[PDB]
């Protein structure tokens, strides 16, 4: 199949510089175009600029020239973006994709790379449960949970039963505390009747730290 | 739709030509101005298909072949074209050659670039020093990836470009087509330089100059001595033999089971391989 | 630079609707893709080279347009449909997109599911407190939250996060957190978040007693 596999999450200083890459998969790339859009948060797309490796060419938009550099490894089918110089604007998600045969869009997106430009440190999340209660049933149905609280930089990711437990599950967006720090909650409902019985984990990983925990939930 | 869509003509060969579908570029692109501006199309992120449209109008131009106007900027073009295409090409500036080469740099010989070379040496009339410096530059192991016939057409002239190392490919039928070159090449020179010259030639060369270095103390690497023809060390008297090794007639006996030495021990008398005085042995006994 | 502009901004469809949005070209452009992105996730390419539909897009999605006006159109707009579209002109360097048209569904009042959450005993040991009131599964979007220690109505000291239109009920979820540190919340005894929603005939309150 055809993939887009990109780097991870990122977290620079101002005035730094970063590298994220983007491994094609699936078909000879020489041929294709390597294109790079930005999206801020709560924000639309923004074209940086396109790549073909048999010559390693580049175009850029002339907004992101002197800010993001387009090289190519043949060797290992790769695509790489440098950031240059970043500033807190630059923090964003950024997207490789192929170009079409004919100039039909792009036909094959990455994943994102989340890029933070600040000068805080890094900090890993507390993971706290929120047990079910009196006060969190309502006509057989429970409410459980965790939170992830204080932790920077974004991205964190939120699982249940290790992606076995799905519906009835709510992962709210994080909140930015006054601290600097970040907070989010996952909350999941489920049978009131199964409590005593199914075993409720939930899988939390922030990679910018290195942090992964299994919390189990329990009543009471 | 062989119209240009309106406000679309191409005035210059710019990158904003690579979001223009193929017919676009067929439509709107002028094959002259493509001509003109070659030299652009390289650092411009052109697709393969949209490269071929360029190309198709490219031929569309010059149906009796490329000038090399042109064939200098192909650039990755020149991997989309045909050997039938090349053998109309009229390729002489050095320059021309290195950079079609260098487009597919590492990789084998492939057959446009084996048409290229016939064109250029063809065009130039024979193999030149500057032009085999090249060819050994980007493809080393091509002097000796010549037969004995071809490379029998080289000039001795050129022969100041084969290096040592270029060499240790070649078979003795190779070795003995150039050693007369490289003999004619390294002729009007004056002891030390001519063997300094000839040293990685000798692998094919005869018994008569053999003896002629034998006696005009050259001190000959033992090292060189084994890659002498066995045929033609036969013929040689120990004091020859000595003459020509000079301080390294000692490494013999190291050397007593090995091409050359012991094949040329086994034709000499022990009563005169013993006048070394390094023990040898194999000699046909006296008697 | 052609600058794209999105109609509608927004838009709120119920399913069974035909809807249809716009893209608007400062420049004539010879060409337009359509992406759509649901949150949280890459855009995938839903129509490209104006009119034609990408592997897998369902046929009731259509695209055309020309000259400074492109168009897509739903012709019965499902649940399955709610995210932003995003055109895209392929005409002139550099590419450009527009601002998008994100698309809601419309469905039945729904009230929500209030629970309320005390601070576990492990951040307390940490030395913060958190209270968090759930409000589960509720349509409109609108919904206002009030915590209330002892009676007090409290004020800068909570935060709210919304979750985007559920696959299935087409339903929103809030959650809001009450930060303090241990000593202020051992301070006091009663801690409720009141809830007033347009599916409640009035304001509904989970509370509870530190302790008990
Ligand atoms: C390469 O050179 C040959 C010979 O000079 C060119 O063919 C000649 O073309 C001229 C007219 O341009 C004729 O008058 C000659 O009779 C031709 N000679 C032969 C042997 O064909 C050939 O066109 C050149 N190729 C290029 C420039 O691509």
């Amino acid at each position: 199949q055809v993939q887009l596999q990109q780097s991870g999450p990122e977290l620079e200083k101002p005035g730094a510089s970063v590298k994220i890459s983007c491994k094609a998969s699936g078909y000879s790339f020489t041929g294709y175009t390597m294109n790079w859009v930005k999206q801020s948060h709560g924000k639309s797309l923004e074209w940086i600029g396109l790549i073909t490796p048999y010559n390693g060419a580049s175009s850029y938009n002339q907004k992101f020239r002197g800010k993001a550099t387009l090289t190519v490894d043949k060797s290992s089918s790769t695509a790489y973006m440098d950031l240059l110089s970043l500033t807190s604007e630059d923090s964003a998600v950024y997207f490789c994709a192929r170009g079409g045969y004919d100039g039909r869009g792009f036909d094959y997106w990455g994943s994102g790379t989340p890029v933070t430009v600040s000068s805080a440190s890094t900090k890993g999340p507390s993971v706290f449960p929120l047990a079910p209660s009196s006060k969190s049933t309502s006509g057989g149905t429970a409410a459980l949970g965790c939170l992830v609280k204080d932790y920077f930089p974004e991205p964190v990711t939120v699982s249940w039963n290790s992606g076995a437990l799905t519906s009835g599950v709510h992962t709210f967006p994080a909140v930015l505390q006054s601290s600097g720090l970040y907070s989010l909650s996952s909350v999941v409902t489920v049978p009131s009747s199964s409590l005593g019985t199914q075993t409720y984990i939930c899988n939390v990983n922030h990679k910018p730290s290195n942090t992964k925990v299994d919390k189990k939930v329990e009543p009471k | 739709k062989t119209a240009c869509p309106s406000g679309k003509k191409a005035r210059e060969i710019d990158e904003s030509l690579i979001f223009y579908k193929k017919w676009e570029l067929e439509a709107c692109v002028d094959a002259a101005l493509l001509a003109t501006q070659m030299d652009r199309v390289n650092a411009i992120p052109f697709t393969y298909e949209q490269l071929d449209v360029l190309k198709h109008k490219l031929d569309e131009l010059y149906p009796q072949g490329y000038p090399e106007s042109v064939i200098q900027h192909l650039g990755y073009l020149f991997l989309k074209m045909s050997p039938e295409d090349i053998r109309k090409w009229n390729v002489t500036s050095l320059e021309t050659l290195k950079a079609l080469l260098e487009v597919n740099k590492g990789h084998e010989m492939s057959p446009q670039v084996a048409t290229l070379i016939d064109r250029f040496v063809k065009g130039r009339g024979q193999l030149d020093k500057d032009t085999l410096d090249t060819l050994t530059a980007f493809y080393p192991g091509y002097l000796c990836s010549l037969s004995p016939e071809e490379l029998s057409s080289v000039p001795p002239s050129s022969i100041w470009a084969v290096r040592p190392q270029d060499l240790d490919t070649c078979d003795p039928r190779q070795l003995d087509v150039l050693y007369p070159k490289a003999r004619l090449a390294f002729q009007n020179m004056n002891g030390s330089e001519y063997f300094v010259k000839i040293q990685s030639f000798l692998g094919g060369a005869p018994t008569e100059d053999l003896k002629a270095l034998s006696q005009q103390n050259v001190s000959m690497d033992l090292a060189t001595f084994m890659k002498l023809r066995t045929d033609a060390v036969l013929p040689l008297t120990v004091a020859e033999v000595q003459k020509l090794l000079g301080p390294h007639v000692e490494g013999l006996k190291a050397e007593e089971r090995h091409r050359p030495v012991r094949d040329w021990i086994l034709r000499q008398r022990q009563d005169d391989l013993d006048t070394l005085g390094l023990g040898l042995q194999g000699g046909i006994p006296n008697g | 630079d052609i600058e794209l502009t999105q109609s509608p901004a927004i838009m709120s469809a119920s399913p069974g609707e035909k809807v249809t949005m716009t893209c608007s070209a400062s420049s004539s452009v010879s060409y337009m893709h359509w992406y759509q992105q649901k949150s949280g996730t890459s855009p995938k390419r839903w129509i490209y080279d104006t009119s034609k539909l990408a592997s897998g897009v369902p046929g009731r999605f259509s695209g055309s347009g020309s000259g400074n006006s492109y168009s897509l159109t739903i012709s019965s707009v499902e649940a399955e449909d709610d995210a932003t579209y995003y055109c895209q002109q392929w005409s002139k360097h550099p590419l450009t997109f527009g601002s998008g048209t994100k698309v809601e569904i419309k469905r039945t009042v729904a009230a929500p599911s209030v629970f309320i959450f005390p601070p576990s005993d492990e951040q307390l040991k940490s030395g913060t407190a958190s209270v968090v009131c759930l409000l589960n599964n509720f349509y409109p979007r609108e919904a206002k939250v009030q915590w209330k220690v002892d009676n007090a109505l409290q004020s800068g000291n909570s935060q709210e996060s919304v979750t985007e239109q559920d696959s299935k009920d087409s339903t929103y979820s809030l959650s809001s957190t009450l930060t303090l540190s241990k000593a202020d919340y051992e301070k006091h005894k009663v801690y409720a978040c009141e809830v007033t929603h347009q599916g409640l005939s009035s304001p509904v309150t989970k509370s509870f007693n530190r302790g008990e």
